[PDB]
RNA sequence: AUUCUAUGAUUAGUGUGAACGAAAAUAGAGCAGCCUAUUAAAAUAAGUAAAAUGGCUUUAAAGCUGUUUGAAUAUUGUGGG
RNA sequence: UAGAUGUGCAUAGUUAAACCGAUCAUUAAAAUAAUGAAUAGUGUCUAAAGUUAGACCCGAAGCCUGGUGA
RNA sequence: CUGAAAAUUUCCAGUGUAAAAGGUAAUCGAUAAGAUAUAAUUGAAACACCUUUAUUUUUCUAUCGUAUUAUUAAACCUUAAAUUAAGGAACAAUUGUUAGAAGACAGUUUAUGCGGGGCACAGGCCCCAUAAAGAGUAAAUGGGUGUGUCUAAAA
RNA sequence: CAGUCGCGUAAGCGGGGCAUAGGAUCACAAGAUACAAAAAGGAAAGAUCUUGGAUUUUUGGAAAAGCUACGCUAGGGAUAA
C-alpha cells in the first residue's frame, strides 16, 4: 500500500513525462506554421521586422 | 514635496457594481419624457497607467452608430426584412407611406435620404421632386443614394467614432437613449476589445490594465458596470420601450 | 475622487424606489401620454414637479409601459395627460404606431385603437399632490413598501446632510475670513506700493 | 512523434516550405492585363451610359 | 504583509472572581495583559489562570474565552 | 519500485509479473498505448 | 558595453538556440538557420 | 539493549583545495533482562515536542542550545523517525 | 550425524550514467555509414617500491596551554 | 495615495481668479415677474446642469511618531531586616537580535625578477632583425606611436 | 560519413574573414538530454550537451601596506662594502 506503486495507487510520472505530450504539440503546432511564418519574414523583410519572441 | 508615477488607484472591494440591465432600469427612469435624440449614454473606463507613458488616439467603427448628425433615412417596402434590418443598422426612419405623408406635412426629422432598387417606382409616384429639390435631399444616384446593399454604404456616409485618453480615464459615447440591450451590449464589447487590442498592441512596459466600466446618461448618475447582463430580479425580464 | 464618494452621490438619488410616488400599475394599462409647457405660467408647474418627482418611480416598477412626454413652447397648451387604461381585457393588440417625445409639439396626442379606451385627467394650477393622488386612485395600483434597509437610506443621508450643511458654512466662513482679511493688508501695503 | 518526423510535415526536405515564390511571374501578367482591360473597357460602358 | 512575523503572546487565559469594572463580570473569561494578573490581580485575589485542569473541573472548554469589556461598569 | 515493477511486468523478460498484465496493456505503470483511427 | 551577446531562438519551440555578437546601436537579429532537433532549416528570432 | 576489537572504508559523503569521514551488515570478546527494577523508582510524563532567530554538531536530516513563541492522545492510524 | 556459516579478487564489455550486453556508446528515429573499446586469474614467499605514520639521521629562532618566582 | 464631508485651481484679452476633457439645449423660479445658460462679443481653448478625472488646502477618522503626566494604585530600580517610608519610573537596568564604531587588542599579508640590494620598472600575445642558406636558438638585445579590435553585408 | 540549405548552365564551392595579435576550472545564469532519484510516488540537490558574464593582466588563474640603528634563527658567499 506504499504511495504510488501501492494497491489502489497510481504513479505520478516525472515532470518531463507528464508534459510529454503537450511538449510535443508545441512543437507540431510550431512547424505548421512555419511555412506562412517564413513568407510573412522574407516579405515583411529582415529590416522591418518586429514579432520578436520574449 | 512628494511625487508619484501613477494615476491613484481606489479599493473596489466595497464598490456596488450594477448588471447591464439592472443599470439601464435606473437611468431610464431619470430619463422619462427626455428627447431620446439627443441623449446619449457614455462609458468612462479607468485605466491603471502612468503619466509618462503615451496616450491612446485611435478610433472605432461600433455596429450601430450614436451620433445624431447624419439621421439616415431609408425608403424599402414597408414590412419588408429590410425595415427591421435597418433598425438593427441604425435607420432613424423606414418605409414608404409613413415617409411620404411626413415629408407632405413640411417637417423632416433627418437630413438624409436613401431608395432602394425595389422602392424606385414609387418614390417618383408620390410627386415630391419639388419638394426634396431645395433642400438637396433628393436621393438620386449621382450622390450614390440608391444602392442594394445598405450596411456597404452606411460605414461611409455615417463616418467612425473618435476616443482618446486624457488623463487615466477614455471618454466617450456607445449608444442613445432608444438603444436596446441587445444593440447596447454588443456596441461595448467592440469598444473594450478594440482597447484590449490596442493595449497589447502597444509595448509590453506598463501594459494599462482597466480597473472599471462606469455608465451614465446626459442627465443621470455615474453607476458602476459588472461584466453580467442579465438582471438580478427574476421578477423583471429585458424588456424594450421609449 | 473616491469610489466611496461616487457610492454616496449614486445611492442618495437612487431614491427612484421610495414610497412618495412608487407603485405597481397593474397589467390594464398599455401606455401613456403627457403634453405640457416648458416654462411655469398660466398652470403650469403641476404637471413640471410630477415629471421630475414621482413619473420616474413609476417606469422602475413599470419598465415595460411607455410613459413620454410632449413639450411645447405654447405656454397656454392644455396641460393634460391621457392614459390609456383599457387594454381590452389583456387582448394584446397591435398598438405598432406610437410617437416619440420631443420638444416642439411635435408629438401630439394621438388617436387610441379600437382596443383601447384613454381616461383624460386635466391638471392646470393644480398641486402635484392632488395630482398625483388623482392618477392612483382612479388606475388602480398597489402601491409597494420600503425595507428597512431603505429606511437606513433616507436616516442615513439625512444625518449626513447634518455634518455637511455644518461644514458648508464653516468652510465658507474660513475663506471670506482671509479674502477679508487679504483686503485689509492689501489696501494698507499694496495701496502704497501702487507709487 | 519524433521530432524530425515533426519537421517533415510541413514537407519534403531539400527545400524551405515559404521560401519559394507561390505564384508565376508570367501568370502575374495576364492578371495584369486583365484588370487593365477591365478597367478601359469600364470606362467605355460609363461613356456609353453617360 | 509578508510569510513570517514577530511571533507575539497574546495574553493568559484567566477567570475574574471580583467583577472587576472596565474589564468584565464575576467569572468572566478573557485573555489578559501577563503583567497586570501576574502583578495586580493574582495577589489581591481578583482573578485566577485558567489551567487545563480548571476547564475540567469546571466543565468548560475553550470555547468560553470571551473577550474584555472595556464599557463594563458595576 | 516503479522500475522494478515495471521490468518483471513485462513479457519480453519473461517476468514473473506479466500475467498481470492483460493482452493490451503496457508494462508501464504511467505510459499507456495509444489508440490508433480517425476521431 | 558597444557589443552585446545576442540568442537567436528557434521557432520551431524545439529550444535550441544560436549566439552571435551584434552592436547595440542595430536593429536585432532574424536569420534563417538549421535546427538539429527537428533536422530542418527553420526561422531564427532574438531572444527579447 | 549497552560496551570493546577487526572488516565494511584511502567507501557513501563533505570540502575550492589540503584533507576530513560514517552507517547497515559481518566476525570475534561477552551476553541478561526488567518496573514485584533483588532494593526498593512511573499514577506513562507540556513551556515538553516543534517553529523563527543566533550558534554547535553536521551532508541540508537527526541530535545540543541562548532569545522570542508554542502541539496532539494510540494500528478504530495519536505522536516521532 | 547432518546442515549452514564467515571480508575479498577474477569470471564481459560499454557509457557521464542506467537500460542494454558480445556487444555498447555518439548520431535529437533507426539503420556495418562512420569512430573507440574483447579473452587467466588468484594466493604465498624473496626483493625492490608508491601512500600515510617521527619515516634515513642531527640541528632552529619562535607559537600555545598549565605552573614557578618580587 | 487610509478614508469621509466641504472647498479651492488668477501670464495679456475676456462681463470674470476659464483646472481639463466628454455630453447637453435647455435648467431654475408653486403658478406673477425674472435670474442662469445657449447665442453674439474675447481668447489657442467658453462657461448652466449631469458625469468622470487632475492640483492644492482645512477639520474629522485611521495609522505612525514624538511630548508630557499618574502609579502601596505592591512592575522594575535606588536608600532601607527590606516599611501601608522616601525618591525615580514605564524610563533606567539586564538578556537576545540588529547596525555603526578606536591599531585599544589579535591573526596574517606586504611577493618575485634585477650584472649586490634599496627606489624605480617588468610579467599574456603579434611582426622584423640579431639567427651562423632546414627547424630551433639567449642577453635590463635592437626595431614598432604593434595589440585584449572590427565585421550580419542593406536602405 | 550522415543530416539539409545557399549559389551555379556545369564542374563544383561553402563547417566565417589573405595569413600571422581574446585565459581554464569552480561558482552563477539561460536552454536542451530522460541518465540516476538514499522506504515508495514526486521533488530537491546532482550528471551529460549547448551557451553567456573575467586588466582571474604576478594573464597554467592568492581577496593582501610599512618600520626595526633593540632586532632573532637557518643559510649564501650561489650576489655587495
Ligand atoms: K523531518
Ligand atoms: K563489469
Ligand atoms: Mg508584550
Ligand atoms: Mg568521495
Ligand atoms: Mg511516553
Ligand atoms: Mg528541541
Ligand atoms: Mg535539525
Ligand atoms: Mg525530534
Ligand atoms: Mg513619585
Ligand atoms: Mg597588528
Ligand atoms: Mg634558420
Ligand atoms: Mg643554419
Ligand atoms: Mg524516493
Ligand atoms: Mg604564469
Ligand atoms: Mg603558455
Ligand atoms: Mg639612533
Amino acid at each position: 500500500r506504499v504511495k504510488g506503486t501501492g494497491v489502489g495507487e497510481k504513479v505520478k510520472g516525472h515532470k518531463h513525462e507528464r508534459t510529454l505530450v503537450a511538449k510535443m504539440e508545441k512543437r507540431r503546432e510550431a512547424m505548421l506554421a512555419m511555412p506562412d511564418l517564413i513568407r510573412e519574414w522574407k516579405k515583411v523583410g529582415k529590416r522591418n521586422w518586429t514579432k520578436f519572441p520574449k | 514635496k512628494k511625487q508619484y508615477k501613477f494615476f491613484k488607484s481606489w479599493d473596489l472591494t466595497g464598490q456596488q457594481q450594477f448588471s447591464l440591465c439592472d443599470a439601464m432600469r435606473y437611468l431610464r427612469a431619470v430619463e422619462v419624457g427626455q428627447p431620446p435624440l439627443s441623449v446619449k449614454y457614455e462609458v468612462h473606463v479607468k485605466l491603471r497607467t502612468k503619466k509618462n507613458g503615451p496616450v491612446v488616439r485611435d478610433r472605432v467603427r461600433l455596429p450601430t452608430p450614436v451620433k445624431t448628425d447624419t439621421r439616415i433615412a431609408v425608403i424599402c417596402p414597408e414590412g419588408s426584412a429590410l425595415q427591421e434590418e435597418a433598425k438593427n443598422l441604425g435607420a432613424v426612419m423606414a418605409g414608404e407611406e409613413t415617409l411620404f405623408e411626413a415629408i407632405r406635412s413640411g417637417n423632416f426629422p433627418f437630413n438624409k435620404l436613401l431608395c432602394h432598387t425595389e422602392s424606385e417606382g414609387a418614390l417618383r409616384k408620390a410627386n415630391v421632386g419639388k419638394l426634396l429639390g431645395p433642400k438637396g435631399l433628393m436621393p438620386s444616384g449621382k450622390t450614390k443614394t440608391i444602392t442594394n446593399n445598405l450596411e456597404a454604404t452606411f460605414r461611409d456616409m455615417i463616418g467612425m467614432d473618435e476616443y482618446r485618453e486624457r488623463n487615466g480615464v477614455v471618454r466617450m459615447a456607445v449608444g442613445q437613449l432608444g438603444f436596446t440591450p441587445k444593440q447596447l451590449a454588443e456596441n461595448i464589447r467592440v469598444f473594450m476589445a478594440k482597447i484590449k487590442s490596442d493595449i497589447g498592441k502597444l509595448d509590453d512596459t506598463t501594459p494599462k490594465m482597466v480597473e472599471e466600466v462606469v455608465l451614465s446618461t446626459t442627465h443621470g448618475p455615474g453607476m458602476s458596470l459588472n461584466a453580467e447582463f442579465a438582471p438580478t430580479d427574476d421578477k423583471i425580464k429585458p424588456e424594450d420601450l421609449e | 475622487v473616491g469610489v466611496i464618494r461616487r457610492l454616496n452621490v449614486v445611492r442618495e438619488l437612487l431614491n427612484i424606489r421610495a414610497g412618495p410616488g412608487a407603485a405597481l400599475l397593474p397589467k390594464e394599462v398599455t401606455k401613456v401620454h403627457m403634453q405640457f409647457a416648458h416654462r411655469i405660467e398660466e398652470g403650469h408647474m403641476g404637471p413640471r414637479k410630477f415629471w421630475r418627482e414621482n413619473l420616474p418611480k413609476l417606469k422602475y416598477w413599470n419598465p415595460a409601459v411607455p410613459m413620454v412626454i410632449n413639450r411645447t413652447t405654447d405656454q397656454k397648451g392644455p396641460a393634460v395627460m391621457t392614459i390609456y387604461f383599457r387594454d381590452d381585457k389583456d387582448a394584446k393588440p397591435s398598438s405598432t404606431p406610437f410617437p416619440t417625445s420631443s420638444a416642439d409639439g411635435s408629438s401630439p396626442a394621438p388617436k387610441p385603437a379600437q382596443g383601447e379606451r384613454i381616461v383624460t385627467i386635466d391638471m392646470k394650477n393644480r398641486n402635484s399632490s392632488v395630482i398625483l393622488k388623482e392618477f392612483l386612485d382612479k388606475t388602480g395600483a398597489v402601491a409597494v413598501q420600503p425595507t428597512a434597509k431603505d429606511e437606513e437610506e433616507f436616516r442615513e443621508f439625512e444625518d449626513l446632510h447634518r455634518r455637511s450643511e455644518i461644514d458648508r458654512e464653516r468652510i465658507r466662513k474660513m475663506n471670506d475670513a482671509k479674502k477679508r482679511e487679504k483686503a485689509m493688508l492689501a489696501k494698507a501695503m499694496s495701496d502704497a506700493q501702487s507709487i | 512523434e519524433t521530432n524530425w518526423e515533426i519537421g517533415r510535415l510541413i514537407g519534403d526536405p531539400g527545400s524551405v516550405p515559404g521560401t519559394e515564390k507561390v505564384g508565376s511571374r508570367k501568370a502575374k501578367f495576364r492578371a495584369r492585363r486583365r484588370r487593365r482591360n477591365t478597367f478601359l473597357l469600364g470606362i467605355k460602358e460609363r461613356k456609353l451610359a453617360k | 504583509a509578508s510569510h513570517r512575523m514577530r511571533l507575539q503572546d497574546q495574553g493568559v487565559v484567566v477567570r475574574l472572581l471580583e467583577d472587576i469594572p472596565k474589564f468584565g463580570r464575576k467569572h468572566a473569561i478573557f485573555r489578559i495583559e501577563r503583567g497586570r494578573m501576574r502583578n495586580e490581580w493574582f495577589p489581591k485575589n481578583k482573578a485566577e489562570y485558567m489551567t487545563p485542569a480548571r476547564f475540567q473541573e469546571l466543565g468548560l472548554t475553550r470555547d468560553a474565552i470571551g473577550e474584555v469589556d472595556r464599557s463594563f461598569v458595576i | 519500485s516503479r522500475w522494478d515493477i515495471e521490468y518483471y511486468r513485462d513479457p519480453a523478460h519473461r517476468g514473473y509479473l506479466s500475467h498481470q498484465l492483460a493482452p493490451g496493456e503496457s508494462p508501464s505503470l504511467y505510459f499507456k498505448v495509444p489508440t490508433g483511427g480517425e476521431k | 558595453s558597444r557589443i552585446i551577446n545576442v540568442r537567436l531562438i528557434s521557432m520551431a519551440m524545439t529550444g535550441y538556440f544560436y549566439t552571435f555578437t551584434r552592436p547595440r546601436t542595430s536593429l536585432p537579429m532574424s536569420m534563417l538557420k538549421y535546427d538539429p532537433i527537428v533536422r530542418r532549416k527553420v526561422l531564427f528570432l532574438e531572444q527579447k
